[PDB]
């Protein structure tokens, strides 16, 4: 069946009784194995969309269905189990904890779901051999440079088989020289165990090897024009 | 106070 | 007269953030707690010394000279000798007893002394605290006796009622006789502060001669010297002009402990208030290290503009003094109102709980006096600013060893 | 590693800058509570030492509580020493109490009557100065006056005085006669107290008040400072509880009032140090705004993120009250061995220090609680905030 | 000859590893000459712009500006060198937000302890030459991004500097407003004899300068661009 179908995810902000409309009448649908590429402006609707896909904000105008489980009648502790197992978040603003090393920063979602220490020392380093950052483990993310601690946050949430990874702007600080050492190993996970993700960017060159091209114009998705 | 000594001297 | 250090950096303190509006409130009440209690604490200790010289020191005899089991009869020659001494003002005799009142089935120990009515005003402020209209009716030979106010709380009497006291018996030989029992009347009750009311009673000097079968014999001589700070040395040489050795005493062994404990709390309450502002100065340290990383994008700018080493150090020194100026000066304004109006404040709490403190049974007074001095205001202002100099020196030293090329500048 | 994910999120947040001053800022809340308890135990132990030396010289020499009758006198044949089984009573001894007045040839004095038993043990026995205990025969009317009582009267040994009882005066249609007798003195005693001017020793068998029996039983308590709680106990019939609060009810009550004023003045250091936790924790959320919302995306409920900053405001109160109560006992017990740090010795009369073990528990448990009151408001701002509207 | 800088090797321990972003720069700076050093987007630009000022240590040789090296001068003497002899232009809005637009230009004059009759008069002359006299008593928070960058440019040329170090003058303002300040930068070379360098990672924003020598990982003497 369909994995996730967003129907009427209207997000309208209000201050001083002023209707601030950024998302209106959307019919986005996410499936298993299908890759998306939301290319739009730098201020229209990108991050306001991705915060509603994981349940980080209240839309107060409709409801989003996800695997037969909405979030309209859920508590604050009932959404914590969904955001850890099947959901993932990747940001560009260097949202890494500087007082914690790379040993427990990757294993930080592992310690939430009551995982035993017999699997902590055998799961948080499985994504460090192929990226080449396993030898740079006993260090600190404070005194590192800009092109060193960026690859840690990419494979941070991939610890408990995420069914949906909400990646956002994979190239914001690092150069395109070392960016081609990750842009072909992140999409192989769909053909031997099955998952889904999406890439959101405002530039015009990171959506060339996809399978479905679609743009975003402040909440208008009708056709494919220039 | 409470510290009362009260010793005289002739 | 405006410098670059204080007034030009005043606009840096007008910041805006999240919950930072409660930080300026919580850094003001904590530092004013060490100033407001110290103002009303030092002014209350000055009120104790003011009421000591008016209700305790001005009513007791300073020096007392008595014989060693002799009825002193040659007291006429021992009056002009102690009067011409350079340092003793006046002198007056007294004949003390240990009688007690038997009226209304109540037991109460009293100290009956006999002085002169036309001589007691020249050496003490005793009859200046009479609850009646005046004390001019206190004469001799009319069977009158003036007792305190605290005695009448137990005798259940008032002014104009007859009293029945006991008199110690006089005998030329060591033999027991039936004790005397007369019936006198009171003429005016009086209170002194709250302490010497139930332990004082006076009789005329001419009435004490006829009650004890003595012609012109007294027992002691009470005087008053210039300074009360050296009452132990000036009483020793005052009695060496009459005979070989007598019984010498002063108010140091009896009431001198009130001036000893008034200096001990001044060494404890002032020592405790340093520890209050010393912890309250850590809030200035906690907001100064955060102000370094907040203005980290502005220190490296001024280093490119050409600032020296002493210019960067003295910005954060007077920046922490502005947070200490709003809190220490706010304790002075709240400290004057409580010190000057302490009399309705303490009386308001005593009628709330019911059980009022500072009773007139063991303490020397019953109310809480207050005397605000402007010398202690300047002393507490230079103390809170000196502790703010120590708290804002070590984070200010760290603000100059930072590299302007390390940050994105 | 840690099996609980609630304590692992703060052990690397209590100072990470490798500096001599960068680690001192995060431990500023520790010293503020440590110096608060240290300035509270060493001061209150001297106030407990003055209260301990006052009850051993005044309350330890007079009968504190006596179980007398409610309608007259007591009968020992009906209410013996086997009938009194109250808690806290260590010894039962017969005694009588009556407000009397003395009478001598030189002066007149006042005092109370204490009908002690010469066949038992008396606490005033080592304080006697050449006075025998077995010299109080029932019928010789011997009386033992104090040192301060005989000093202002001029009564030497071998003299004779008169004791008059004004309360137990027999009613007569003519005049008003008191029930008085004739007593002879045998010696004085030096007890080093203030009870040497209004107390005297006498035999229990006397006909100066009525008839022959006693009035009550003298008991000794383990603690004479809280006798109010022992007054509402189930008492035997024909008895009335009488404590020491009828005569000295204002002497020891003022000492307890001064402990509630000095202890309240020194408690302001803990209240100021509690305000430093609002500065230390309220500023940490304003700078670490990025570390809060990412934990909400990783699967932490807002209930669990509230308990992260709870220990950050409580571990400084735990280590501040334990080290504060430890250093408060080391300074109080090692105060009068070396040169005193208070400057000049104002007393010079062997200043005692009494460290009650129960009072340290009440002080340390209070200081661990005010650190938790100032944590509920900074922890609520980090939990009730929005994970997608605070910063991103 | 004003500045003949040699031995500019910067071996900074960036994570216990000495970087080689600048290696033996023998660049020569003249009086009133316009050299446009064109470098890569991440190679050696902002490291070079901070070593000629005096913020970072030269750590291999010395920067002998006007016959005085930076390694031989003290920290107080290098503070006087950055005030009356240098100027700093950046692209990250390095202006104090707690002050107004008049005090930001007058800030190098208030530090150097000048007479108060020359602080307010010279601060209005730099804003009138750029064209920001109508918003002199304004704050740098409500103005646009293209207008606030011109305040930091006029912040440098106040006390007649000798070398205006410019780290990417464009980037925060448009190229139309960047063309209006170029006639002001050319006129001040004939008034006080000043000099400046324009460092740009692009190829189309440095055509008006005189020397077009490039930079390839510390080799700033490479004239081939
Ligand atoms: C004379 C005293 C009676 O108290 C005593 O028992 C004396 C023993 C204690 C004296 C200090 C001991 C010093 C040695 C200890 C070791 C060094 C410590 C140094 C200090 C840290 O009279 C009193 O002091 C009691 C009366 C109360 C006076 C002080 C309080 C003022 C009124 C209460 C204000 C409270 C305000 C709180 C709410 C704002
Ligand atoms: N609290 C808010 N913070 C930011 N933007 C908000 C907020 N509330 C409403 N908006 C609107 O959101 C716009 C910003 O774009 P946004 O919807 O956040 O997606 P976005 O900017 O494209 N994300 P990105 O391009 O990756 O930085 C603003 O111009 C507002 O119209
Ligand atoms: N303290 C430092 N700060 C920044 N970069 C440093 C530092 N030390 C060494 N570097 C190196 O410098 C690189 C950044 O580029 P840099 O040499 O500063 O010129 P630049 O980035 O091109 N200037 P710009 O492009 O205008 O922002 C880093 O990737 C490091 O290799
Ligand atoms: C004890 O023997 C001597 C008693 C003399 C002092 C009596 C008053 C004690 C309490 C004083 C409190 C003063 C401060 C009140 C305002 C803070
Ligand atoms: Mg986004
Ligand atoms: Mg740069």
């Amino acid at each position: 069946k369909i994995l996730l179908q967003c129907d009427n995810l209207c997000k309208r902000y209000q201050e001083g009784s002023v209707q601030t409309d950024v998302l209106h009448n959307v019919s986005f649908s996410v499936g298993e194995g299908e890759m998306m590429a939301i290319v739009g402006s730098s201020g229209s609707g990108k991050s306001t969309l991705l915060h509603l896909l994981g349940g980080l904000d209240t839309p107060t105008s409709g409801d989003v269905i996800f695997n037969g489980q909405p979030m309209s009648k859920l508590s604050s502790a009932a959404k914590a189990e969904l955001r850890n197992q099947k959901l993932g978040f990747i940001y560009q603003f260097h949202h890494l904890l500087p007082d914690f090393t790379a040993l427990e920063n990757v294993a930080m979602p592992l310690l939430i779901g009551k995982k035993k220490p017999a699997e902590i020392n055998s799961r948080a380093l499985e994504m460090l051999k192929a990226v080449g950052l396993d030898h740079r483990a006993n260090h600190r993310p404070s005194e590192l440079s800009g092109g060193e601690r960026q690859r840690v946050a990419i494979a941070r949430a991939l610890v408990n088989n995420p069914r949906l990874v909400l990646a956002d702007e994979p190239t914001g600080n690092l150069d395109a020289r070392n960016a081609d050492s990750i842009f072909q190993l992140l999409g192989e996970l769909n053909r031997l165990q099955g998952t889904a993700f999406l890439v959101v960017t405002h530039d015009l060159q990171l959506a060339k090897r996809m399978s479905r091209q679609l743009e975003m114009r402040d909440g208008r998705l009708t056709a494919e024009l220039s | 106070c409470s510290s009362n000594a009260k010793i005289d001297q002739l | 007269p405006l410098s670059l250090l204080i007034g030009l950096r005043f606009s840096r303190g007008r910041r805006r953030g999240g919950m930072v509006s409660l930080i300026s409130v919580i850094s003001t009440i904590g530092i004013a707690l060490g100033v407001a209690v110290l103002i009303v604490g030092l002014s209350a200790m000055n009120g104790f010394e003011r009421e000591l010289n008016n209700r305790i020191l001005a009513v007791v005899p300073h020096g007392e000279i008595e014989a060693v089991d002799q009825p002193w009869t040659n007291w006429q020659e021992a009056l002009d000798h102690v009067q011409k001494v350079p340092g003793i003002a006046a002198a007056a005799p007294y004949i003390n007893f240990t009688g007690l009142v038997e009226s209304g089935a109540n037991l109460r120990a009293i100290q009956v002394k006999g002085v002169n009515p036309q001589q007691e005003q020249r050496l003490s402020a005793l009859p200046s605290f009479v609850q009646g209209d005046a004390w001019r009716n206190f004469k001799a030979g009319e069977q009158q006796i003036i007792i305190g106010k605290g005695v009448a709380d137990a005798l259940k009497v008032k002014q104009g009622d007859w009293v029945s006291i006991m008199i110690p018996n006089s005998n030329p030989e060591h033999k027991l006789m039936q004790p005397k029992r007369v019936r006198l009347h009171v003429a005016g009750i009086l209170q002194l502060s709250g302490q010497l009311d139930h332990s004082f009673a006076m009789i005329p000097l001419a009435d004490a001669q006829q009650y004890l079968d003595m012609g012109s014999s007294v027992s002691g001589i009470a005087l008053k010297m210039t300074d009360v700070f050296n009452a132990n040395k000036l009483v020793r040489d005052a009695g060496e002009v009459t005979n070989s050795y007598v019984y010498i005493k002063s108010w140091i062994g009896t009431y001198g402990y009130m001036y000893r404990d008034i200096q001990m709390i001044r060494a404890i309450m002032y020592l405790a208030m340093v520890l209050v502002i010393g912890v309250a100065c850590f809030n200035i340290v906690s907001t100064l290290v955060m102000a370094v990383k907040d203005k980290s994008g502005d220190i490296a700018v001024l280093r490119t503009l050409g600032a020296k080493d002493g210019l960067i150090r003295a910005i954060f020194v007077w920046y922490g003094l502005l947070a200490g100026l709003f809190g220490s000066l706010c304790g002075v304004i709240i400290g004057v109102v409580v010190s000057l109006q302490l009399t309705p404040i303490i009386e308001w709490i005593e009628k709330l709980i019911g059980h009022q403190f500072l009773s007139s049974d063991i303490y020397f007074i019953d109310f809480l006096p207050s005397e605000l001095h402007w010398l202690d205001v300047f002393y507490v202002l230079v103390t809170a600013l000196l502790l703010s100099l120590l708290a804002s020196w070590y984070p200010a030293r760290r603000a100059s060893n930072i590299d302007p090329a390390r940050v994105l500048s | 590693y840690q099996p609980v994910a609630l304590f692992i999120g703060l052990r690397y947040m209590r100072g990470r800058a490798a500096d001599r001053f960068g680690r001192f800022v995060s431990w500023l809340s520790t010293i503020g509570i440590t110096l608060g308890v240290m300035a509270l135990v060493t001061v209150l132990s001297v106030m407990n030492g003055f209260e301990r030396e006052l009850q051993n010289n005044i309350l330890g020499l007079m009968p504190q509580a006596i179980l007398s009758s409610e309608h007259g006198s007591l009968n020992p044949q009906q209410l013996p020493e086997t009938a009194v089984k109250l808690d806290g009573v260590n010894r039962v001894a017969p005694i009588t109490t009556g407000d009397v007045v003395l009478q001598s040839a030189r002066s007149v004095a006042v005092g109370v009557m204490l009908g002690i038993d010469p066949a038992q043990k008396d606490p005033l026995t080592p304080y006697l100065v050449n006075v025998k205990q077995t010299d109080l025969e029932p019928g010789k009317y011997n009386v033992i006056l104090g040192e301060q009582l005989a000093s202002q009267l001029g009564v030497n040994r071998g003299d004779q005085i008169r004791v008059m009882v004004p309360s137990a005066s027999q009613f007569t249609p003519m005049g008003r006669i008191p029930s008085q007798r004739l007593f002879n003195v045998i010696g004085t005693f030096a007890a080093n107290s203030e009870v040497d001017g209004y107390e005297m020793l006498v035999n229990i068998e006397d006909a100066s008040r009525l008839m022959g029996n006693i009035t009550g039983w003298r008991l000794w308590l383990d603690e004479p400072l809280k006798v109010d709680s022992l007054s509402q106990q189930k008492l035997p019939e024909g008895s009335k509880w009488q404590d020491w609060r009828d005569r000295k009810g204002e002497l020891f009550q003022a000492v307890r009032m001064e402990k509630n004023m000095m202890g309240l003045l020194l408690s302001l250091i803990v209240a100021v140090a509690a305000f430093n936790i609002i500065t230390s924790l309220g500023l940490m959320v304003m700078e670490k705004q990025g570390e809060v919302a990412i934990l909400q995306t990783q699967g932490l409920t807002p209930r669990q993120i509230m308990m992260v900053f709870m220990v950050q405001g409580a571990s400084a109160g735990i280590i501040g009250a334990i080290l504060g109560a430890a250093l408060g006992a080391l300074l109080a017990s090692q105060l009068n061995n070396l040169m005193p740090i208070i400057g000049v010795l104002l007393d010079g009369a062997a200043l005692p220090v009494a460290i009650e073990p129960l009072q340290v528990i009440v002080i340390a448990l209070v200081a661990m609680a005010i650190a938790l009151l100032s944590t509920l408001y900074p922890s609520w701002r980090a939990a009730a905030t929005q994970p997608a509207e605070a910063l991103r």
